[PDB]
């Protein structure tokens, strides 16, 4: 809940409420150069699977140009976009699609 | 998987498939004629007559009583013979005798000789001949299709499969822990390319089926996905997204040399190539909601070819060039339709819930593709005249990403 970033439909831009949580990953990556991030994006069901990569990915990117302006180099962020591949929640109803609209931030 | 159909046998060509004389003791080996009705009934345009009521059952075209069958409105009957041979074999004949218009006149006949596990193998061949004598268009009974398989649990929840067209035959090709996608058959029926997350990013592969190995294509930093092969065998092409956007590549598969094919900031994906092996559609979001594309590989701007809707992508280009099925959406539903090449008519297919990834039949006559029903993803079949509608429902698992195979060039 601290490493997870949402979207609205079709939307891809970093909002207000996830900028003090996405500082808090840049200063450690800023303070830990050795630490790799992977932004994992995701995308709601709607659409088709090889498409629906590119939604996951405009997310995952975001998060990324955004730790790059607080100082993070980019060689400490990768991103893999599952697409509609991985849902973290089942349904057919917004309830489900807001869950599952998201980029997830891991250390592996 | 199993077919299981939910409509438009009725309105078939009414047609007597006869039981096969078996030469021996016993039950047949395989109901071969049971083979041919199914096949007959699956391809959405026959109606093979209820075996409570076939007029007689004669095992030769000799013993074809035309009246009979003509006095159902049935204008042709298929008998057949099964017969074992001393190396262990099986002869398998068919006779597609005439009960119309010229009775009793033999319009087909065939025999295979086939082992043991082939004897579905030799039902289809059958199915294939017929079928194509009546219609005019070559069958499809001899196909594959392959599918992703996930289930709940386990180290390797994804399977990707292959099975005959009729779900028989089931083998599995690949078991992984992470996401599989978009197997795409080269043409000689030998390889599936396919995206795999198993080594914690996507890569691109091309796998033989028949023993297992594995060529990997691409794995460069981000996505690396949606393969086909151009009908000619030479090409492979893909998507890329390491530029920032997803855009087309083709590899020459002889010498492993790989060509970008677009360089927009626009997604471009979904491959499916023109029968030439030099024109791609493709979908791209360059015109805002997505779109189907085309382009030669060789120059030029892609055009834009969708108008249905308010979104359309995931195409499927026919085996003639002369149509596509693709997935068309608004304003909150997708489902598959077909869209006529020269004339840009389109009429809207299927009416299932969140259709995705459909795939033709290599005569053209009939889409394979996905849908949700329930919780999980299933697949659909439906006829590219709209008119037959069925499932292939599976034991256990969430079934998806279908992709029909080429025309040919425990098992049984």
């Amino acid at each position: 809940q601290n490493n997870i970033v949402y979207f609205d439909l079709d939307k891809y831009d970093i909002r207000s409420d996830f900028a003090q949580m996405l500082d808090a990953h840049a200063n450690f990556l800023r303070s830990n150069p050795s630490y790799k991030v992977t932004v994992e994006g995701h995308a709601d069901e709607r659409g088709t699977p090889e498409y629906n990569i590119s939604l996951g990915e405009r997310r995952a990117n975001a998060v990324k140009m955004y730790l790059q302006g607080k100082g993070v180099s980019a060689d400490q962020i990768s991103i893999v976009s599952y697409g509609k591949e991985k849902p973290a929640v089942l349904g057919h109803d917004e309830a489900a699609y807001s869950k599952n609209r998201r980029a997830v931030l891991v250390y592996l | 998987v199993r077919i299981v159909i939910d409509s438009g046998v009725d309105s078939g060509r009414p047609i007597g498939v006869v039981p096969f004389q078996w030469a021996g003791p016993g039950a047949a080996p395989e109901d071969i004629g049971g083979i041919v009705a199914a096949d007959l009934r699956n391809s959405g345009k026959f109606n093979p007559l209820d075996r409570a009521r076939l007029p007689q059952q004669p095992g030769s075209a000799q013993e074809v009583q035309p009246a009979a069958w003509s006095a159902l409105g049935i204008d042709a009957v298929v008998v057949g013979q099964v017969t074992p041979n001393p190396d262990g074999s099986y002869n398998v004949a068919y006779q597609l005798v005439d009960t119309g218009g010229a009775p009793g006149t033999v319009l087909a006949q065939n025999s295979y000789k086939v082992n043991k596990q082939w004897l579905r193998y030799a039902g289809h061949t059958a199915s294939d001949e017929v079928f194509e004598k009546l219609t005019g268009i070559k069958g499809a009974f001899r196909t594959r299709i392959a599918y992703v398989v996930q289930t709940n649990g386990g180290q390797f929840p994804y399977e990707l499969r292959v099975s005959d067209y009729d779900g028989y035959n089931q083998f599995v090709v690949h078991r992984s822990p992470q996401p599989l996608m978009s197997p795409a058959w080269s043409p000689d029926g030998s390889k599936l390319a396919y995206v795999t997350f198993e080594s914690g990013r996507s890569a691109l592969v091309i796998q033989t089926l028949a023993n297992g190995a594995v060529r990997q294509v691409a794995s460069f930093p981000r996505h690396n996905g949606a393969p086909a092969f151009s009908p000619d065998g030479s090409k492979l092409a893909f998507a890329l997204s390491k530029t920032g956007s997803l855009n087309l590549y083709v590899m020459d598969l002889a010498s492993g040399q790989i060509r970008q094919v677009t360089d927009g900031r626009s997604n471009n994906t979904e491959p499916t190539w023109f029968p030439d092996s030099q024109n791609l559609a493709f979908t791209s979001d360059q015109a805002g909601r997505p779109q189907v594309y085309k382009v030669n590989i060789n120059g030029g701007a892609p055009q834009r070819i969708t108008w249905e809707g308010s979104q359309n992508q995931d195409a499927d280009v026919s085996s003639d060039g002369k149509f596509m099925v693709m997935v068309s959406s608004n304003g909150g539903q997708q489902h598959i339709a077909k869209q006529d090449l020269a004339t840009g008519g389109v009429q809207v297919l299927s009416s299932t819930f969140l259709d995705e990834t459909p795939s033709l039949a290599p005569n053209g006559t009939m889409v394979i593709y996905s849908s949700s029903q329930g919780m999980g993803s299933v697949l659909n079949l439906v006829s590219t005249d709209g008119r037959f509608k069925a499932r292939l429902p599976a034991t256990d698992g969430q079934v998806k990403f279908p992709a029909w195979s080429p025309y040919l060039h425990h098992h049984h």
